[PDB]
C-alpha cells in the first residue's frame, strides 16, 4: 500500500511537471508565431509602396 | 523515476526541435523586403530626375 | 552564466520548494538544514555552496547540462541521488557518498560504474541511455568477473544491489536481455524471470542463492571478527601486537644476523613465534576478564534500570493517589462553589498545599533513596570489578610481560650462542687461512669478531630495546584499560547525575504545577466569596 | 499496532439519549440509547517515538467540550504530561466569523492537531460501537445455538 501510494504520488509529480512543460512549449510556440507573424505581415504589406511607386 | 525522466527529456527534445524549426521558418520568411524597397526608391529618384 | 549555487539562489529555491509543498517557510530556514535538494530544469552546470547541505540525502539534479559530480561527495548523506539525463559523463564523488542507495546517472555520457566501489551500499543503480558498452561493470560488484581476468575482488561489492537498470545504453540496446540475464545471475521479479534463462544461466556458475549464502556466511564471520577484535581492544591488549616486531625496529639484531644469518634468522623466527604466542594467550586472557567486566557492567546497569524503574513506579503511583485525591478535592470544591462554602474550600486547598509541600519532601527523599541505591550499586560493582576483573587484568598483563621478557632473554642467549660459535669458527679459520678474496660480509663478520665488545653491545642493545619496547607497550595497554574502566565508571556516574538532575528539576516543575493548581482553586474560592457583595 | 491497548467510554444513564449530541448517544447493547460523557484511548509508548510526543492517553470528555491528552513520561520524569485541549475547535468548529482573531488555523498545525483529536474521537467512538456489535453478535450466536455434543 505504501509503495503504491509513493509510486502514485511520484507519477503525479512527474506527469504534472510534464504537463507544465507541454503547456510552456505550446504557449511559447504561440508567442513566437504571433510576434513573427506581426513582423512578416509588416514586411509583406510594406511592398504596396513599391507597386504604387 | 528513470522512466518519467526519460519521457520528460524526450518531450523537451521534441519541443526544442519544433521551436527551432519555427525559428528558421519565420526568419527565412522575415528576411525579405527593405533592401528591394530601398532600390525601388533609388531608381524612382533616378527616373524622376531624368524626366525633370 | 551556468547556474552555480549562491545564497540568494538557495533562498529562492527554498521559497519555491515551500510554496509547492505547502511548507511554512520558517524565516530562519537554516542554510545548513538541507537533506532533500531538487534543482532540475534550471540547466545547472556545476555544484557549489553545498557546505551545510552535507545532510542532503535525496538529491535531484537531472535533466540539465551538468557533466561532473562534485561538491556532493561531502554530502555523504546522499542516499537517493539522481544526476541523470544530463551532459554528465562520469561517476564520481559517490565513493564517499557510499550511503548512496538509489543512484541514477541515466541519459548521460558515463561509460563505467566507477566510484561506486565505495557506493557498494547502492542497492539501486541506473546508468541507462548513457554511453556504456557492457554490463559487467555492475556485476563486478558481486564477486563476478569474466573468465581469464586476475582480480582481487573475490568479495561482492554491490552485495545489496538488486535494483539494476541499464536500459537505453548503447550495449543495452545491443542484443537485448543479455545484460539482464548475466547481471541477474551475477546479482524486480524480472530478476528471477531472467534467471529462468537457460543459456546465459549456464554462462554463470555462482548462482544467486549461492550469493545469498555467501553473503550470510560472510556477515556471520565478520560479526564474529568484530566481536573478537572488540573483546581484545576492551582487554586493551592489542598494543602488544608489535611485540615480536621489536627486533625489526632494533637495528643491532640485523648486524648480528651477519655472523650467522641462517641460524640467527631461524632463531629470530622462533623468537617471533614465541612472542606472538605468549602475546596471544595473555591478550586473550585479558579479553576474557574484560568480557567479565562487560557482563558485570551490564548487570550493574540493569540494577540501575531496575532501581530507577522501581522508583519511577513509586513516584508515579504516589502522584496517582495525589491525583485522585485532588480529583475528589476539586469535585467537592466545584459542588461547593455551587453551594458557596469558600472558607472551607480555602481551608482544604491550603491543606492540599501543605500536602504538596509534604509530597515534595517525600518524593525528593524517594529520589534520594534511588540515588543512594544506584550509588551503592556503583560502589559494589567497582569493588568487585576493579578488585577482581581489573586486578586479574593487572596480573595477567604482568604475566604476559614476564613471559615476553623471558622469551627476549632466551632469544638473546641463543643470539649470544650463535655469536660464540661464529667467533670460535673465525678464530680457528684465522690461524690456517690469512687470505680469501676480502669478502665484504666476511669483512664485517671479522670486524665484529675482533670487536667482540661491538657485537656484544649490539646484541645487548637488541635485548634492551626489546625489553624496553615490550614493557612500554604493556604499560601503555594497562594504562589504556585503566582509562577505559575509569571512563566507564565516569559514564555511569554522569548517567546517575543526569537522571538525578532531570528528576530534581522535573519534580520542582511538578511541585510548582500542583501548587499552582491549588493556588488557582484557592483563588477561585476566594473570588467566589468576593462577588457575593 | 496503533498502541491503543486500552479503550474506555463513560456513560451517563442519567443522561437520556439527547438527540442533540449523537456522538454522545452511543450504540449500547445493554442500555440502548444513553448519552456518552467520556472516551479514552491509551496509546502504547512506542519505543520508536518519544514518550512525551506520543499521546500516552487520550480522554474525550464530550461534555467538557475538550479532551485531556497525556504524553508518556521519560526517565527521571516526575512531571506528567497533562494537556487539555478545547474540543469546541478541534473539530474545525473554529468560526472564522470572529474578526481579528489570530488565525493560527492559517498555519497548518492548529487544525492539524484539531483533526488529530477529531480522528481520535471518531476512532474511539466507532471502535466502541464496532466492539459493541461484535459482543452483541457473539452472544446472540452463543445464546441462539442449541446444545450439542461431540
Amino acid at each position: 500500500e505504501a509503495r503504491a501510494a509513493m509510486i502514485k504520488q511520484l507519477e503525479d509529480n512527474k506527469n504534472q511537471k510534464i504537463a507544465e512543460i507541454i503547456k510552456e512549449h505550446t504557449q511559447k510556440y504561440n508567442d513566437i508565431k504571433n510576434y513573427y507573424s506581426e513582423i512578416t505581415a509588416t514586411n509583406l504589406d510594406y511592398r504596396k509602396t513599391l507597386k504604387n511607386e | 523515476e528513470e522512466r518519467k525522466n526519460l519521457h520528460i527529456n524526450e518531450l523537451m527534445n521534441n519541443h526544442e526541435k519544433a521551436f527551432a524549426e519555427l525559428k528558421k521558418y519565420y526568419n527565412d520568411i522575415t528576411a525579405e523586403n527593405l533592401n528591394l524597397i530601398k532600390a525601388h526608391k533609388e531608381k524612382i529618384a533616378q527616373i524622376y530626375a531624368n524626366i525633370q | 552564466d551556468p547556474r552555480v549555487i549562491n545564497e540568494q539562489l538557495i533562498l529562492d529555491a527554498v521559497k519555491q520548494f515551500n510554496q509547492e509543498n505547502n511548507k511554512i517557510t520558517t524565516e530562519n530556514i537554516i542554510l545548513q538544514q538541507l537533506r532533500q535538494l531538487q534543482l532540475s530544469f534550471k540547466n545547472i552546470l556545476k555544484i557549489q555552496h553545498l557546505q551545510g547541505l552535507e545532510r542532503l540525502e535525496k538529491l535531484q539534479l537531472d535533466n540539465n547540462i551538468i557533466e561532473k559530480i562534485e561538491n556532493i561527495d561531502h554530502l555523504v548523506n546522499l542516499k537517493w541521488l539522481d544526476l541523470s539525463f544530463n551532459c554528465i559523463k562520469k561517476i564520481e564523488g559517490l565513493d564517499k557518498l557510499k550511503e548512496l542507495t538509489d543512484l541514477s546517472l541515466f541519459n548521460n555520457y558515463i561509460e563505467k560504474i566507477e566510484g561506486l566501489h565505495n557506493n557498494t551500499k547502492l542497492n539501486v543503480f541506473s546508468i541507462g541511455n548513457n554511453r556504456l558498452k557492457s554490463y559487467e561493470e555492475i556485476t563486478l560488484y558481486f564477486g563476478y568477473k569474466p573468465r581469464g581476468e586476475e582480480g582481487t575482488n573475490d568479495r561482492p561489492e554491490f552485495k545489496r544491489l538488486q535494483v539494476l537498470n541499464v536500459s537505453g545504453n548503447p550495449f543495452t540496446k545491443d542484443k537485448e536481455n543479455e545484460y539482464k540475464n548475466h547481471i541477474i545471475c551475477a546479482i524486480e521479479g524480472d530478476r528471477q524471470l531472467i534467471r529462468q534463462d537457460e543459456q546465459i544461466s549456464n554462462s554463470y556458475n555462482f548462482t544467486t542463492t549461492d550469493y545469498y549464502q555467501q553473503m550470510q556466511a560472510q556477515e556471520q564471520k565478520e560479526e564474529m571478527d568484530r566481536q573478537t577484535l572488540k573483546k581484545k581492544k576492551d582487554a586493551r591488549m592489542d598494543i602488544l601486537d608489535n611485540l615480536k616486531d621489536e627486533y625489526l625496529k632494533i637495528e643491532d639484531l640485523q648486524r648480528v644476523k651477519i655472523i650467522k644469518p641462517n641460524q640467527i634468522n631461524e632463531e629470530i623466527e622462533k623468537y617471533c613465534g614465541k612472542i606472538n604466542d605468549h602475546v596471544v594467550e595473555m591478550q586473550a586472557a585479558v579479553i576474557q576478564k574484560h568480557q567479565l567486566i562487560l557482563q558485570e557492567m551490564s548487570k550493574t546497569e540493569v540494577s540501575y534500570k531496575e532501581q530507577e524503574a522501581l522508583h519511577e513506579k513509586e513516584t508515579l503511583q504516589i502522584l496517582k493517589e495525589f491525583e485522585h485525591e485532588k480529583k475528589v478535592e476539586f469535585r467537592n470544591w466545584e459542588k461547593e462553589a455551587a453551594n458557596g462554602d469558600a472558607k472551607k474550600e480555602e481551608s482544604r486547598l491550603k491543606t492540599l498545599l501543605q500536602k504538596t509541600t509534604s509530597l515534595k519532601n517525600k518524593l525528593m527523599d524517594i529520589e534520594i533513596q534511588l540515588v543512594e541505591e544506584l550509588e551503592a550499586i556503583f560502589t559494589d560493582y567497582d569493588t568487585k570489578k576493579k578488585e577482581t576483573a581489573w586486578k586479574d587484568i593487572e596480573e595477567i598483563i604482568v604475566l604476559g610481560q614476564k613471559k615476553i621478557e623471558e622469551e627476549n632473554v632466551k632469544f638473546y642467549s641463543n643470539l649470544n650462542v650463535i655469536k660464540n660459535k661464529e667467533e670460535a669458527n673465525y678464530n680457528s679459520t684465522q690461524q690456517q687461512q690469512l687470505e680469501e678474496e676480502n669478502n665484504e660480509e666476511d669483512d664485517e663478520k671479522a670486524s665484529l669478531l675482533e670487536n667482540k665488545e661491538q657485537l656484544a653491545q649490539m646484541i645487548g642493545n637488541i635485548k634492551e630495546t626489546l625489553i624496553d619496547s615490550h614493557t612500554k607497550i604493556i604499560l601503555s595497554a594497562q594504562m589504556e584499560l585503566q582509562k577505559d574502566l575509569a571512563e566507564y565508571a565516569k559514564q555511569q556516574k554522569n548517567k546517575m547525575y543526569e537522571r538525578n538532575r532531570k528528576n530534581i528539576s522535573q519534580i520542582i516543575a511538578q511541585i510548582d504545577a500542583y501548587q499552582t493548581e491549588i493556588n488557582e482553586k484557592l483563588k477561585q474560592g476566594d473570588d467566589e466569596s468576593d462577588h457575593e457583595n | 499496532d496503533d498502541r491503543v491497548i486500552y479503550r474506555s467510554i463513560r456513560f451517563d444513564n442519567k443522561r437520556a439519549p439527547s438527540s442533540q449530541n449523537n456522538d454522545k448517544v452511543f450504540q449500547d447493547n445493554h442500555v440502548g440509547d444513553v448519552q456518552i460523557t467520556k472516551m479514552t484511548q491509551k496509546f502504547e509508548k512506542n519505543p520508536h517515538y518519544p514518550a512525551n510526543e506520543q499521546i500516552q492517553k487520550m480522554v474525550i470528555d464530550l461534555i467538557k467540550d475538550k479532551v485531556i491528552v497525556y504524553y508518556h513520561m521519560n526517565d527521571g520524569e516526575i512531571t506528567p504530561i497533562v494537556k487539555i485541549y478545547p474540543r469546541d475547535s478541534m473539530h474545525g468548529f473554529a468560526k472564522l466569523n470572529e474578526p481579528g482573531g489570530d488565525n493560527k488555523i492559517d498555519d497548518p498545525l492548529v487544525q492539524l492537531e484539531n483533526t488529530k483529536m477529531v480522528n481520535l474521537e471518531k476512532d474511539c467512538l466507532n471502535q466502541l460501537k464496532q466492539q459493541e456489535k461484535i459482543a452483541r453478535d457473539d452472544e446472540k450466536t452463543i445464546r441462539e445455538g442449541e446444545i450439542r455434543l461431540e
